[PDB]
């Protein structure tokens, strides 16, 4: 058992208490991303238009 | 109606313990991975503890307690021992973790006897070597042999004693009165033959009934004096040692577990522990007696519809 | 004084976010109307309530908060609740149609047309800082603007804010009380693309809150409103140390420095107690040492595991109300003896302890009692590994038939996407038997 | 606002749709002239969904009614509530359909479609936020059948990202008008495979045996058919209609009942079925029977199949606590019936606001592959006849070949086909 940095103010305390010791994706690819999904949705209404208009 | 999972085809017990629950109506079988259910008779290895009791409105029941490994593993047994101020202990043999570590206390406590019974046992595949040489050659443990055995006649023979014990959801310790010693049909050998470390009795094994009357005849003395206690101080012992690791009491779920609990009992009377089996099986006569017992105490006591000695604590 | 802005994302987000900024004000005595009498830095100040808190001419305390949602409703309740002075326009976002629980539409669909705007808010809100220290994202698993939006703006939040720390609060699914099937789904989507861009989230369980509710406040059926206030007690107390004078946690990246060794691992679990319902007129008021023992329940705990079975990598004891370090000693080398406490063999086996006098602050009538002591323990166990595995298995019983799947498709996500997210899981889980597993 | 657009052709779809919205404008508070006259504000916090709030507080259903002759609309017009109706939204023609698929989908009907199509642009125009469309109609006529599918595909066309929901009456020899219902019913389904999101099976002969076998009622009519339906309408329905937190809106609803695009026809079920009666039913009275095939309308044995998702509703005050313990028990005494790779597959949600005249009720919202018994029972009826080319000639009359037939037979049998694959998995 050890208390350490212990730290007092008006509105508490804090401290550690040892019982042992020891043993990103840029801008451009998100927009790349989001854009390729669009079109594949894009895609997906096309053809379905086109199933449609058949 | 309650509902169960089987998930250990292989298991002689909870195939009867199964077939008596649909004998009574009140119990469906799931499929293996049918997540709503009352009970599970889970597998023996990696069982998925992390899964049961979140099911919404369903009590859920499994036939083992997590951490109860570290009793039933050779190897984690020892370290559980030694390393537990509950357990510290005379009713264990002097055992060593050696990997192929204790290795070098090992040889201190041997030597010291070679220079003074110095026969060992190791396993986890078994050698008994009275040196140390290939024993070391040979994870495993390396265990004192008892080379003062007490020996039943006629036969001049060894034995080792079964006991089962049932622990609840509630972490009530019952012992099935009912166990069995597994006798060795050859005369022990005091001079590598491994065969005597149904001639005299059906089986090879005697029960408590037989075992109890030649006590009396040839030692003047019972079973329960000479052993029994031992036998029930060794089995609080150990399990009340890991209660807080592996008690069910305010979880989620709830666990009950079988235990088969193996001694051994020297020319003295003295019971020692040998080790503990997590998923044993049954002698033969004693299948459908303790089947019903664990359908009792275990599990109709939680989804309601003594052949046991309770181990108060 | 460094600040921190609070984003909150769909329906749980911001119904959480409305009830953490009630007990805000009600910790720090600022009234509906945004005055706060005790302030006599009247129209500024850097004191410790600053950084949530910023102030205007006029005297008003206004929120560094930002509500997103691509629904109308729920954020319509923030612009007309008690509170609704405390915020201005600019910081509400809505759409007009949802993610319809459903992770790509929430990311892909509606994320890519809204993202700008919503950044464009947080960057107002940011402009006021003299020193951003960083984002807490509160946010559910389920939704599918909770998952969806939300990784895409945590991917943006790096990029726009390298620097920054960001901190989630992230409610995960429970069939008690959730009402899509898809949302173990939308878990794993969302926790796979935010998990290089969290540095702590601390996960809440609504089936633990939901059982927390029925057994200690006696309720018998919950309400988002029960669940509410009982998890904002959890956030106030992990966030009492940004907010008031103090020494422990007392900037963002003390979360990580003091929880997370392992940044993958960074899932710390949450205890509370104690709750106490506010119908018992007269409780016994637990000591220290019995709400310290009660930190080792699973049943006090904001995910149902149990921490026995797993090792801990780093504990936080956050007090509040009448405790001194005296008692917390006593208590720990109490439960240290009678609990199964292993640590990690490359981890100190230790506790950080902080105390704040003030005991905690109910809602007047609420149904949560007011305790003279209580604490929340933070700890890093692997244990919580569980319900990355309850989540896993649920996931991969639908994905091997393929159900649902092609809601995500035709939102334009790639099937590729779902193995992908499964696969980091299944890294994740290796990590945690890695690292708890002898 | 969510707005929601009904439609509803022919005569069965008309006179179901007249009585369901006889049914939610008296729960909503909405009298015969578009006043309101509720008493609790509940009835007015999403009645935007189906009404359109005109000048004068009036409120005006959101409906178009649709038919190729005028018979049955004239009867709306001079029906109960039939002045609540906006009367441009009458759209109908002269000729009829016969009871003819291919004049209501390629002559007849196509003469009319555009000038409903114009009634649907102004309503979709005026809305806030569409969420999507529903029809109420038969497959075993022409109009409802051939029209109301024509009409779908053209809503699609213009509204790809729309929900489009239907309440579709399945034909049954046992309550029948021709015999070619099971022609125009085999047609209408592979329409509705494509171009539906949810689609609630309706059959003639289950809504009989209900009114026969449980109500007691000893000839039944269409009327009291129409008004088992309308009820169970009302009740699929309130999810939408009431604040609540499950289905809440026609997507969400139909990301967590449909896992796979084409399986989208559900077989719903209303309780209490009680014949002439006072008493107070109760929770488990109300689940019980709710989950018994004999008050499920698609005359498929659930026992027969296996569900893949399951809506459950509540109405009237009640104890959730109770509810849940039910609905929890039902599934455990069911295992079997539940597919065990959808975790959760059975959602319940409660209402406060109950139908008029009872204080409790309840409505079941099934996707069970028992389902595919129906589509079977219409496609052994179908090939009976098509075998033979029975009554052919009244279809290559307008055009058709035998080729769209065979197609739709092979369509109807693949549909089939993939229920089996799920019941067995
Ligand atoms: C026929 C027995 C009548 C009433 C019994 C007792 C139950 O009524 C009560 N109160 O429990 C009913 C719910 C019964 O179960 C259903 C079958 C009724 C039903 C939908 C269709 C019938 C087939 C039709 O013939 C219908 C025209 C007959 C009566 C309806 O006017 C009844 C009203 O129907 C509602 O929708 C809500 C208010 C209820 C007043
Ligand atoms: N604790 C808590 N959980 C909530 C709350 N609201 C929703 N949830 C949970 O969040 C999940 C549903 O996601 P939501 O947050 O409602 O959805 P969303 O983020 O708004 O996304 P969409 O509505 O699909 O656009 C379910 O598991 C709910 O139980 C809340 O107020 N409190
Ligand atoms: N220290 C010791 N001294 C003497 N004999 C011993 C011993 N340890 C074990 N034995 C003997 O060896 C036999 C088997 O030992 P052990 O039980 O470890 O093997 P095992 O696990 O494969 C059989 P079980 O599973 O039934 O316990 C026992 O029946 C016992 O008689
Ligand atoms: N339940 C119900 N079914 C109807 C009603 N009217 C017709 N039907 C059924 O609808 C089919 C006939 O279609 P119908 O609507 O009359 O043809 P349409 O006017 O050309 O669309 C047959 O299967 C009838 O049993 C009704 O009022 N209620
Ligand atoms: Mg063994
Ligand atoms: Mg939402
Ligand atoms: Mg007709």
């Amino acid at each position: 058992m050890e208390v350490i940095e212990l730290n007092k103010c008006t509105s508490g305390q804090s401290f550690e208490v040892i019982l042992k010791p020891p043993s990103d994706p840029s801008l451009e690819e998100i927009q790349k991303k989001l854009e390729a999904a669009e079109e594949r949705r894009k895609y997906q209404e096309a053809e379905l238009l086109k199933h449609l208009a058949e | 109606m309650y509902t169960f999972v089987v998930r250990d085809e292989n298991s002689s017990v909870y195939a009867e313990v199964s077939r008596l629950l649909l004998a009574t109506g009140q119990w469906k079988r799931l499929r293996k991975d049918n997540p709503r259910f009352n009970l599970m008779l889970g597998e023996r290895n990696r069982l998925p503890f992390g899964r049961l009791g979140h099911e919404p409105g369903l009590v859920q029941l499994v036939n083992y307690y997590r951490g109860a490994d570290k009793l039933c593993r050779k190897a984690s047994l020892v370290k559980l021992i030694k390393t537990s101020p509950e357990l510290s202990c005379t009713w264990f043999p002097e055992s060593y973790v050696i990997y192929p570590d204790e290795r070098e206390v090992f040889l201190a406590a041997y030597n010291r006897r070679r220079e003074g019974g110095n026969v060992w046992i190791a396993k986890s595949g078994i050698l008994i070597s009275s040196e140390a040489s290939e024993l070391l050659d040979f994870v495993h443990v390396i265990q004192k042999y008892l080379e003062k055995p007490l020996l039943l006649e006629p036969g001049h023979r060894k034995f080792d004693i079964r006991s089962w014990v049932l622990v609840d959801h509630l972490y009530n310790i019952y012992l099935y009165r009912e166990g069995v010693l597994r006798t060795s049909s050859e005369p022990y050998n005091s001079a590598q033959d491994k065969t005597c470390h149904g001639r005299y009795e059906e089986g090879n094994e005697m029960f408590f009934e037989e075992f109890n009357q030649y006590l009396m005849d040839a030692l003047n003395t019972t079973l329960e004096n000479s052993i029994l206690l031992q036998i029930k101080h060794i089995i609080r012992s150990c399990l009340m040692c890991i209660e807080p690791a592996i008690s069910t009491k305010h979880l989620h779920y709830q666990s009950f577990q079988l235990f088969g609990f193996d001694f051994m009992v020297d020319e003295e009377l003295k019971v020692w522990l040998i080790e503990v089996n997590g998923a044993p099986a049954c002698a033969q006569k004693l299948y459908a007696e303790l089947c019903q017992g664990i359908v009792d105490v275990a599990i109709s006591s939680v989804f309601p519809l003594s052949i046991f000695i309770k181990l108060h604590h | 004084m460094r600040e921190c802005i609070s984003i909150h994302v769909g329906q749980a987000g911001v119904q959480i976010g409305n009830a953490c900024w009630e007990l805000y004000c009600l910790e720090h005595g600022i009234q509906p109307d945004g005055q706060m009498p005790s302030d006599k830095t009247i129209g500024g100040g850097d004191d410790s309530f600053n950084t949530f808190f910023s102030e205007t001419g006029a005297g008003k305390h206004v929120p560094r908060a930002v509500f997103v949602d691509l629904e109308p409703t729920v954020i319509d309740e923030v612009r007309t609740g008690t509170y609704r002075q405390l915020f201005h326009p600019e910081q509400l976002i809505t759409g007009k149609e949802d993610a319809a629980n459903n992770y790509a539409r929430g990311h892909y669909t509606i994320g890519k047309e809204i993202i700008d705007l919503v950044l464009d808010r947080i960057r107002k809100l940011a402009d006021q800082c003299t020193g951003l220290q960083g984002f807490l994202v509160f946010h559910s698993f389920g939704g599918g603007t909770g998952s969806g939006f939300t990784s895409l703006l945590m991917e943006r939040l790096s990029v726009d804010y390298g620097k920054k720390s960001k901190l989630e609060f992230s409610i995960y699914p429970a069939p008690q009380v959730s009402t899509a099937v898809v949302e173990p789904y939308n878990s794993i989507l969302t926790t796979h693309t935010t998990l290089e861009h969290s540095d702590c989230a601390f996960m809440v369980d609504n089936e633990a809150i939901y059982d927390i509710c029925r057994r200690n406040l006696d309720i018998e059926r919950p309400t988002y409103t029960n669940l509410n206030r009982l998890i904002s007690q959890i956030v106030s107390s992990i966030t009492a140390s940004l907010r008031f004078d103090g020494a422990l946690n007392v900037d963002l990246t003390e979360f990580q420095t003091n929880l997370v060794p392992y940044p993958r691992i960074h899932f710390p679990l949450a205890t509370y107690a104690p709750v106490i319902s506010a119908e018992k007129a007269y409780h016994e008021q637990l000591s220290v040492a019995e709400i310290t023992n009660a930190c080792f329940e699973p049943a006090n705990q904001m995910v149902k595991c149990d921490p026995r079975h797993g090792k801990y990598m780093a504990c936080c004891l956050l007090y509040r109300g009448d405790v001194v370090p005296k008692d917390v000693n006593a208590a720990i080398a109490t439960i240290k003896t009678k609990r199964s406490i292993q640590f990690v063999d490359w981890c100190p086996t230790g506790f950080k302890v902080g105390i704040n006098y003030q005991p905690p602050t109910v809602v007047p009538g609420g149904d949560l009692a007011k305790v003279q002591r209580a604490v929340c323990m933070l700890s890093n166990t692997t244990a919580i590994a569980e319900a990355w595995a309850r989540l896993d298995h649920k996931f991969d019983l639908m994905y091997a038939k393929r159900a649902f799947v092609h809601w995500y498709v035709g939102e334009g996500m790639e099937e590729g996407e779902f193995s992908e997210a499964r696969e980091d899981m299944a890294a994740l889980e290796k990590d945690y038997e890695e690292v708890g597993v002898d | 606002m969510r707005e929601i657009v009904h439609i509803q052709a022919g005569q069965c779809g008309n006179q179901i749709g007249a009585k369901f919205w006889e049914v939610i404008s008296d729960e909503h508070g909405i009298d015969p002239t578009g006043s309101y006259h509720g008493d609790s504000d509940l009835q007015l916090e999403r009645i935007n969904v189906y009404y359109n709030e005109a000048t004068g507080n009036k409120y005006v259903p959101r409906a178009i009614l649709v038919d190729l002759e005028p018979g049955t609309m004239d009867s709306v017009r001079s029906g109960p509530f039939g002045q609540i109706f906006r009367p441009d939204n009458f759209v109908f023609g002269q000729s009829g359909a016969g009871n003819n698929w291919a004049k209501g989908h390629y002559t007849e009907g196509a003469e009319l479609v555009d000038s409903v199509l114009d009634v649907v642009r102004k309503e979709s125009e005026s809305c806030d936020c569409l969420q999507g469309f529903q029809l109420t109609h038969s497959l075993g006529g022409g109009t409802g059948s051939g029209m109301g599918t024509l009409l779908i595909s053209k809503i699609r066309e213009e509204y790809p990202d729309r929900i489009m929901n239907t309440f579709s009456v399945m034909p049954s020899p046992k309550v029948s008008d021709t015999v070619v219902e099971p022609y125009n019913a085999t047609l209408s389904v592979h329409q509705l495979v494509e171009n539906t999101d949810e689609t609630y099976c309706i059959d003639n002969e289950a809504l009989y045996d209900i009114c026969f076998r449980t109500l007691k009622l000893t000839t039944p009519t269409y009327g009291d058919l129409n008004h088992l339906v309308s009820a169970t309408m009302s009740g699929v329905t309130t999810c939408l209609r009431f604040p609540g937190q499950l289905n809440a809106d026609l997507r969400k609803l139909a990301v967590n009942m449909v896992p796979f695009p084409r399986l989208h026809f559900f077989m719903p079920g209303f309780a209490p079925l009680t014949s002439r009666q006072y008493r107070a039913l109760t929770v488990p009275e109300l689940t019980q029977q709710m989950f018994d095939s004999k008050n499920m309308m698609a005359a498929c044995d659930p026992r027969h199949g296996r569900y893949l998702t399951v809506a459950a509703i509540f109405r009237g005050r009640m104890s959730m606590k109770e509810v849940d313990e039910q609905m929890l028990n039902v599934q455990n005494k069911n295992s079997s019936y539940f597919v065990e790779w959808i975790p959760n597959n059975v959602k319940t949600a409660v209402c406060d606001i109950p139908p008029r005249g009872l204080k409790m009720s309840a409505t079941f919202i099934g996707n069970s592959t028992a389902i595919q018994e129906l589509f079977k029972r219409i496609s052994e009826q179908f090939t009976a006849m098509f075998r033979r080319k029975a009554f052919l000639h009244w279809y290559t009359g307008e055009g058709m070949d035998e080729m769209e037939f065979t197609e739709a037979e092979s369509n109807m049998n693949d549909l089939v086909s993939e229920y089996q694959q799920y019941q067995d998995a």
